[PDB]
Protein backbone atom coordinates (compact mmCIF):
# COMPACT_ATOMS: atom_id res chain seq x y z
CA UNK A 1 0.00 0.00 0.00
CA UNK A 2 1.15 3.33 -0.93
CA UNK A 3 2.02 6.18 1.76
CA UNK A 4 -0.79 8.94 2.71
CA UNK A 5 -0.84 12.02 0.93
CA UNK A 6 0.81 15.08 2.05
CA UNK A 7 0.35 18.95 1.50
CA UNK A 8 1.93 21.50 3.99
CA UNK A 9 4.28 24.79 3.66
CA UNK A 10 8.06 23.76 3.98
CA UNK A 11 10.70 26.46 4.29
CA UNK A 12 8.16 28.65 2.18
CA UNK A 13 7.49 26.31 -0.61
CA UNK A 14 4.41 24.08 -1.24
CA UNK A 15 5.34 20.64 -1.40
CA UNK A 16 2.50 17.85 -1.92
CA UNK A 17 2.58 13.71 -2.21
CA UNK A 18 -0.15 11.70 -3.74
CA UNK A 19 0.10 7.91 -4.44
CA UNK A 20 -0.68 7.69 -8.31
CA UNK A 21 11.88 7.91 -15.61
CA UNK A 22 10.48 4.72 -14.00
CA UNK A 23 6.77 3.13 -13.64
CA UNK A 24 7.00 4.88 -9.67
CA UNK A 25 3.69 4.62 -7.68
CA UNK A 26 3.77 8.17 -5.89
CA UNK A 27 4.03 11.67 -7.02
CA UNK A 28 5.58 14.96 -5.45
CA UNK A 29 5.74 18.09 -6.23
CA UNK A 30 7.33 22.10 -5.07
CA UNK A 31 5.53 24.40 -5.88
CA UNK A 32 3.32 22.51 -8.55
CA UNK A 33 6.36 21.14 -10.18
CA UNK A 34 6.86 17.23 -10.09
CA UNK A 35 10.20 16.08 -8.63
CA UNK A 36 11.10 12.76 -9.41
CA UNK A 37 11.05 10.10 -5.87
CA UNK A 38 11.62 6.78 -5.59
CA UNK A 39 10.98 4.27 -3.21
CA UNK A 40 13.74 1.43 -2.29
CA UNK A 41 13.16 -2.44 -1.21
CA UNK A 42 13.12 -1.30 2.36
CA UNK A 43 10.62 1.19 2.16
CA UNK A 44 13.08 4.25 2.13
CA UNK A 45 12.82 6.72 -0.21
CA UNK A 46 14.85 9.03 -2.59
CA UNK A 47 14.20 12.19 -4.71
CA UNK A 48 16.65 12.64 -7.76
CA UNK A 49 18.03 15.96 -6.06
CA UNK A 50 19.33 13.19 -3.24
CA UNK A 51 19.46 10.41 -4.95
CA UNK A 52 22.04 8.68 -2.62
CA UNK A 53 20.33 9.30 0.77
CA UNK A 54 17.53 7.46 1.71
CA UNK A 55 14.84 9.03 4.02
CA UNK A 56 12.25 7.16 5.49
CA UNK A 57 8.98 9.12 3.88
CA UNK A 58 7.99 10.50 0.82
CA UNK A 59 7.30 14.13 2.89
CA UNK A 60 10.94 13.33 4.02
CA UNK A 61 12.34 13.23 0.41
CA UNK A 62 10.42 16.07 -0.35
CA UNK A 63 11.64 18.40 2.75
CA UNK A 64 15.39 17.07 1.72
CA UNK A 65 14.77 18.74 -1.64
CA UNK A 66 13.78 21.55 -0.46
CA UNK A 67 16.87 21.76 1.69
CA UNK A 68 18.80 21.33 -1.22
CA UNK A 69 17.10 23.66 -3.53
CA UNK A 70 18.07 26.77 -1.41
CA UNK A 71 15.13 28.35 -2.59
CA UNK A 72 15.14 27.99 -5.99
CA UNK A 73 12.84 26.62 -8.85
CA UNK A 74 12.55 23.02 -9.57
CA UNK A 75 12.82 22.33 -13.09
CA UNK A 76 10.32 19.77 -14.53
CA UNK A 77 12.03 16.47 -15.21
CA UNK B 1 46.36 3.12 -20.67
CA UNK B 2 47.54 3.56 -16.78
CA UNK B 3 44.49 4.55 -14.87
CA UNK B 4 46.56 6.80 -11.82
CA UNK B 5 45.70 8.04 -8.55
CA UNK B 6 44.42 11.25 -8.62
CA UNK B 7 47.25 12.36 -5.50
CA UNK B 8 50.44 11.26 -7.88
CA UNK B 9 49.52 13.04 -10.93
CA UNK B 10 52.10 15.97 -12.29
CA UNK B 11 51.34 18.81 -12.99
CA UNK B 12 51.25 18.17 -16.54
CA UNK B 13 48.74 15.90 -16.16
CA UNK B 14 46.69 18.05 -14.42
CA UNK B 15 46.84 20.79 -17.28
CA UNK B 16 46.16 17.83 -19.72
CA UNK B 17 43.33 16.31 -17.92
CA UNK B 18 41.40 19.75 -17.21
CA UNK B 19 41.94 20.82 -20.36
CA UNK B 20 40.02 17.76 -22.04
CA UNK B 21 37.32 17.59 -19.73
CA UNK B 22 36.34 21.68 -20.15
CA UNK B 23 36.68 20.57 -24.35
CA UNK B 24 34.12 17.90 -23.68
CA UNK B 25 31.89 20.25 -22.58
CA UNK B 26 32.66 22.96 -24.61
CA UNK B 27 31.70 20.79 -27.55
CA UNK B 28 28.89 19.57 -26.14
CA UNK B 29 29.77 15.74 -25.81
CA UNK B 30 30.28 15.98 -21.92
CA UNK B 31 26.50 17.22 -20.97
CA UNK B 32 25.24 14.46 -23.02
CA UNK B 33 27.13 11.73 -20.49
CA UNK B 34 25.52 13.72 -17.42
CA UNK B 35 21.66 13.18 -19.49
CA UNK B 36 22.73 9.43 -19.77
CA UNK B 37 23.36 8.96 -16.37
CA UNK B 38 19.98 10.98 -14.85
CA UNK B 39 18.07 8.76 -17.25
CA UNK B 40 19.55 5.64 -15.82
CA UNK B 41 19.14 7.09 -12.36
CA UNK B 42 16.05 7.48 -12.48
CA UNK B 43 14.43 4.83 -14.49
CA UNK B 44 16.64 1.65 -12.33
CA UNK B 45 14.33 0.60 -10.03
CA UNK B 46 14.35 -2.21 -7.50
CA UNK B 47 11.18 -3.62 -8.87
CA UNK B 48 11.64 -3.46 -12.29
CA UNK B 49 14.29 -2.89 -14.96
CA UNK B 50 17.54 -2.24 -13.27
CA UNK B 51 20.54 -1.59 -15.16
CA UNK B 52 22.73 0.68 -14.04
CA UNK B 53 22.55 1.30 -10.53
CA UNK B 54 20.69 -1.37 -7.68
CA UNK B 55 21.43 -4.40 -9.32
CA UNK B 56 24.46 -6.55 -10.34
CA UNK B 57 25.07 -4.30 -13.25
CA UNK B 58 26.32 -1.43 -11.23
CA UNK B 59 29.94 -2.66 -11.73
CA UNK B 60 30.48 -3.25 -15.49
CA UNK B 61 27.86 -0.41 -16.51
CA UNK B 62 29.71 2.04 -15.08
CA UNK B 63 32.96 0.57 -16.19
CA UNK B 64 32.05 0.98 -19.62
CA UNK B 65 30.05 4.20 -18.87
CA UNK B 66 33.75 5.09 -18.03
CA UNK B 67 35.39 3.50 -20.47
CA UNK B 68 33.22 6.03 -23.44
CA UNK B 69 34.13 8.63 -21.65
CA UNK B 70 37.92 8.25 -21.11
CA UNK B 71 37.58 7.64 -25.23
CA UNK B 72 35.85 11.04 -25.57
CA UNK B 73 38.77 12.44 -23.03
CA UNK B 74 41.65 10.59 -25.25
CA UNK B 75 39.85 11.81 -28.88
CA UNK B 76 40.70 15.16 -27.42
CA UNK B 77 44.45 15.18 -25.78
CA UNK B 78 45.41 10.95 -26.61
CA UNK B 79 47.82 10.98 -23.57
CA UNK B 80 45.08 11.68 -20.90
CA UNK B 81 43.52 8.64 -18.87
CA UNK B 82 40.98 8.90 -15.92
CA UNK B 83 42.61 9.08 -12.42
CA UNK B 84 40.86 7.60 -9.44
CA UNK B 85 39.97 9.41 -6.08
CA UNK B 86 40.99 6.78 -2.91
CA UNK B 87 38.76 8.70 -0.57
CA UNK B 88 40.02 6.48 2.16
CA UNK B 89 43.09 7.99 1.68
CA UNK B 90 42.65 11.33 0.75
CA UNK B 91 40.04 12.31 2.77
CA UNK B 92 40.07 16.15 3.78
CA UNK B 93 39.18 18.89 2.19
CA UNK B 94 42.68 19.76 2.17
CA UNK B 95 43.30 16.93 -0.06
CA UNK B 96 45.00 18.33 -3.54
CA UNK B 97 42.57 16.65 -5.03
CA UNK B 98 40.60 20.19 -4.04
CA UNK B 99 43.21 22.48 -5.07
CA UNK B 100 42.75 25.22 -7.27
CA UNK B 101 44.95 23.55 -9.95
CA UNK B 102 42.61 20.42 -10.08
CA UNK B 103 39.31 20.52 -9.53
CA UNK B 104 38.70 23.63 -6.55
CA UNK B 105 37.13 23.39 -3.54
CA UNK B 106 34.11 23.26 -1.51
CA UNK B 107 31.01 25.64 -2.30
CA UNK B 108 30.70 28.61 -0.22
CA UNK B 109 28.30 27.86 2.58
CA UNK B 110 25.49 30.33 1.33
CA UNK B 111 24.69 28.96 -1.70
CA UNK B 112 27.32 26.41 -2.10
CA UNK B 113 29.07 27.75 -5.11
CA UNK B 114 32.27 26.31 -5.89
CA UNK B 115 34.43 29.53 -5.93
CA UNK B 116 38.01 28.58 -7.40
CA UNK B 117 39.62 25.73 -9.69
CA UNK B 118 39.08 25.71 -13.32
CA UNK B 119 35.25 24.21 -13.01
CA UNK B 120 33.90 27.85 -10.85
CA UNK B 121 31.19 28.72 -12.56
CA UNK B 122 32.66 32.57 -12.16
CA UNK B 123 35.39 31.33 -15.29
CA UNK B 124 32.53 30.62 -17.73
CA UNK B 125 34.03 27.54 -18.64
CA UNK B 126 31.73 25.13 -16.79
CA UNK B 127 27.80 26.03 -17.09
CA UNK B 128 25.30 23.31 -15.34
CA UNK B 129 23.04 22.58 -18.22
CA UNK B 130 21.36 19.19 -17.82
CA UNK B 131 19.81 19.73 -14.63
CA UNK B 132 16.88 19.67 -11.86
CA UNK B 133 17.63 21.99 -9.40
CA UNK B 134 17.32 24.89 -11.64
CA UNK B 135 21.01 26.74 -10.75
CA UNK B 136 23.51 26.65 -13.11
CA UNK B 137 26.80 27.04 -11.50
CA UNK B 138 28.66 24.34 -9.75
CA UNK B 139 28.50 23.40 -6.23
CA UNK B 140 29.70 21.22 -3.57
CA UNK B 141 29.48 21.00 0.67
CA UNK B 142 32.27 18.87 1.06
CA UNK B 143 31.67 16.69 3.85
CA UNK B 144 28.42 18.76 5.07
CA UNK B 145 25.54 16.30 5.10
CA UNK B 146 27.49 13.54 6.03
CA UNK B 147 30.96 13.69 8.37
CA UNK B 148 33.70 11.75 7.20
CA UNK B 149 34.52 9.73 3.97
CA UNK B 150 34.95 5.61 4.28
CA UNK B 151 37.72 4.62 5.99
CA UNK B 152 40.53 1.87 4.76
CA UNK B 153 39.10 0.01 7.33
CA UNK B 154 35.39 0.11 6.07
CA UNK B 155 36.82 -0.90 2.21
CA UNK B 156 38.44 -3.75 3.34
CA UNK B 157 35.70 -5.55 5.71
CA UNK B 158 33.15 -4.92 1.84
CA UNK B 159 36.05 -6.06 0.17
CA UNK B 160 36.45 -9.32 2.15
CA UNK B 161 32.83 -10.40 1.69
CA UNK B 162 32.94 -13.51 -0.89
CA UNK B 163 29.60 -13.43 -2.90
CA UNK B 164 29.44 -10.66 -5.88
CA UNK B 165 25.81 -10.29 -5.56
CA UNK B 166 22.95 -12.30 -4.16
CA UNK B 167 19.04 -12.26 -4.55
CA UNK B 168 17.31 -10.22 -4.75
CA UNK B 169 19.74 -8.38 -6.52
CA UNK B 170 18.47 -4.95 -5.61
CA UNK B 171 19.10 -2.44 -3.10
CA UNK B 172 18.46 -4.79 -0.50
CA UNK B 173 20.54 -7.19 -1.50
CA UNK B 174 23.66 -8.96 1.20
CA UNK B 175 26.45 -9.00 -1.23
CA UNK B 176 29.83 -7.20 -2.16
CA UNK B 177 28.33 -5.31 -4.86
CA UNK B 178 25.08 -3.91 -2.64
CA UNK B 179 27.59 -3.14 -0.21
CA UNK B 180 30.20 -1.27 -2.17
CA UNK B 181 27.15 0.29 -3.63
CA UNK B 182 26.36 1.32 0.06
CA UNK B 183 22.40 0.64 0.28
CA UNK B 184 23.04 -2.02 2.57
CA UNK B 185 26.19 -1.97 5.68
CA UNK B 186 29.08 0.79 6.17
CA UNK B 187 28.14 2.70 2.73
CA UNK B 188 30.94 3.06 0.67
CA UNK B 189 29.97 4.67 -2.76
CA UNK B 190 26.56 6.14 -2.00
CA UNK B 191 28.09 7.84 1.30
CA UNK B 192 30.70 9.70 -0.98
CA UNK B 193 28.62 11.26 -3.54
CA UNK B 194 26.59 12.39 -0.25
CA UNK B 195 29.65 13.63 1.30
CA UNK B 196 30.68 15.95 -2.04
CA UNK B 197 27.22 17.22 -1.74
CA UNK B 198 26.27 19.38 -4.83
CA UNK B 199 25.33 18.10 -8.08
CA UNK B 200 27.29 15.01 -6.83
CA UNK B 201 24.86 14.32 -4.53
CA UNK B 202 21.74 14.49 -6.96
CA UNK B 203 20.86 12.32 -10.27
CA UNK B 204 22.67 14.61 -12.53
CA UNK B 205 26.60 13.63 -10.21
CA UNK B 206 28.45 13.71 -13.55
CA UNK B 207 27.89 17.57 -13.69
CA UNK B 208 31.05 17.34 -11.44
CA UNK B 209 34.04 16.40 -12.97
CA UNK B 210 35.01 14.71 -9.32
CA UNK B 211 32.14 11.69 -10.63
CA UNK B 212 34.48 10.02 -13.03
CA UNK B 213 37.57 10.00 -10.14
CA UNK B 214 34.90 9.04 -7.77
CA UNK B 215 33.62 6.05 -10.03
CA UNK B 216 37.55 4.93 -10.86
CA UNK B 217 37.97 4.44 -7.64
CA UNK B 218 34.60 2.30 -7.00
CA UNK B 219 35.85 0.49 -10.49
CA UNK B 220 39.09 -0.45 -8.64
CA UNK B 221 37.77 -1.90 -5.54
CA UNK B 222 35.99 -4.16 -7.98
CA UNK B 223 39.48 -5.13 -9.07
CA UNK B 224 40.46 -5.55 -6.16
CA UNK B 225 37.28 -7.45 -4.90
CA UNK B 226 38.50 -9.80 -7.88
CA UNK B 227 41.91 -10.35 -6.86
CA UNK B 228 40.73 -10.95 -3.16
CA UNK B 229 37.98 -13.86 -4.73
CA UNK B 230 39.91 -15.66 -7.74
CA UNK B 231 37.13 -18.07 -7.36
CA UNK B 232 33.97 -15.50 -6.88
CA UNK B 233 32.39 -14.22 -10.27
CA UNK B 234 29.79 -12.07 -11.31
CA UNK B 235 25.76 -13.37 -10.77
CA UNK B 236 23.22 -13.87 -12.08
CA UNK B 237 24.27 -16.26 -14.66
CA UNK B 238 20.70 -16.85 -16.68
CA UNK B 239 17.18 -16.53 -16.38
CA UNK B 240 16.67 -13.39 -14.45
CA UNK B 241 14.06 -10.92 -14.95
CA UNK B 242 14.71 -7.44 -14.66
CA UNK B 243 18.28 -8.24 -14.06
CA UNK B 244 21.22 -8.05 -16.40
CA UNK B 245 23.19 -11.56 -16.58
CA UNK B 246 26.18 -12.16 -17.20
CA UNK B 247 26.02 -12.69 -20.84
CA UNK B 248 23.09 -10.34 -21.61
CA UNK B 249 23.43 -7.38 -23.25
CA UNK B 250 23.21 -3.88 -21.33
CA UNK B 251 21.85 -0.85 -22.48
CA UNK B 252 22.28 2.15 -23.66
CA UNK B 253 25.07 0.45 -25.63
CA UNK B 254 23.18 -2.85 -26.92
CA UNK B 255 26.59 -4.35 -28.08
CA UNK B 256 28.51 -5.64 -24.66
CA UNK B 257 27.85 -7.53 -21.83
CA UNK B 258 29.06 -8.16 -17.81
CA UNK B 259 31.15 -10.72 -19.49
CA UNK B 260 32.91 -8.74 -21.70
CA UNK B 261 33.53 -6.12 -18.86
CA UNK B 262 34.62 -8.19 -16.07
CA UNK B 263 38.69 -8.26 -16.72
CA UNK B 264 39.94 -4.36 -16.48
CA UNK B 265 43.06 -5.84 -18.16
CA UNK B 266 41.74 -5.58 -21.75
CA UNK B 267 41.08 -2.10 -21.71
CA UNK B 268 43.68 -0.72 -18.75
CA UNK B 269 45.59 -1.06 -16.35
CA UNK B 270 46.11 0.51 -12.70
CA UNK B 271 49.10 2.28 -11.44
CA UNK B 272 49.39 -0.18 -8.44
CA UNK B 273 46.77 -3.44 -8.00
CA UNK B 274 47.49 -5.47 -5.25
CA UNK B 275 48.50 -9.16 -6.42
CA UNK B 276 46.16 -11.92 -5.08
O1 LIG C 1 26.00 6.52 -9.28
O2 LIG C 1 26.65 7.69 -9.85
CU1 LIG D 1 14.99 7.48 -8.95
CU1 LIG E 1 27.50 6.70 -8.41
CU1 LIG F 1 44.28 -17.92 -3.26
Amino acid sequence: AAPESFDEVYKGRRIQGRPAEHGGGYEVFVDGVQLHVMRNADGSWISVVSHYDPVPTPRAAARAAVDELQGAPLLPF
Amino acid sequence: TVRKNQATLTADEKRRFVAAVLELKRSGRYDEFVRTHNEFIMSDTDSGERTGHRSPSFLPWHRRFLLDFEQALQSVDSSVTLPYWDWSADRTVRASLWAPDFLGGTGRSTDGRVMDGPFAASTGNWPINVRVDSRTYLRRSLGGSVAELPTRAEVESVLAISAYDLPPYNSASEGFRNHLEGWRGVNLHNRVHVWVGGQMATGVSPNDPVFWLHHAYVDKLWAEWQRRHPDSAYVPTGGTPDVVDLNETMKPWNTVRPADLLDHTAYYTFDALEHH
